[PDB]
């Protein structure tokens, strides 16, 4: 989830 | 088999703890990516952090798989111990 959010950022 | 279960359970605990740390790595990188994105609003940095978070996610997943495997081993050892106790 953090990786996906990081990608969104 | 009881000692085996204790060892495999310990391995599950170690892998699980490592997975928790891997989650913190992914989170830390995600927070850094967010800060970089805020500064951009920096893009190269945010992307590097995203890649790092993705690598952390792969580490966490692999560790969780190892923890599950170790837990399965501990369970099988416990099952054998139960059979031995019954015998």
């Amino acid at each position: 989830d953090a990786a996906d959010r990081a990608a969104q950022d | 088999d009881s000692q085996k279960a204790a060892v495999k359970a310990k391995q599950a605990a170690d892998a699980a703890r490592a997975a928790a740390d891997a989650a913190q790595e992914a989170i830390g990188s995600a927070n850094a990516a967010n800060r970089a994105a805020r500064r951009a609003a920096a893009a190269a940095e945010a992307r590097r952090h995203a890649d790092a978070a993705d690598r952390a996610a792969d580490r966490s997943s692999a560790l969780a798989q190892r923890a599950a495997t170790a837990a399965y081993g501990a369970r099988d050892a416990a099952n054998s111990a139960a059979e031995h106790a019954n015998k």
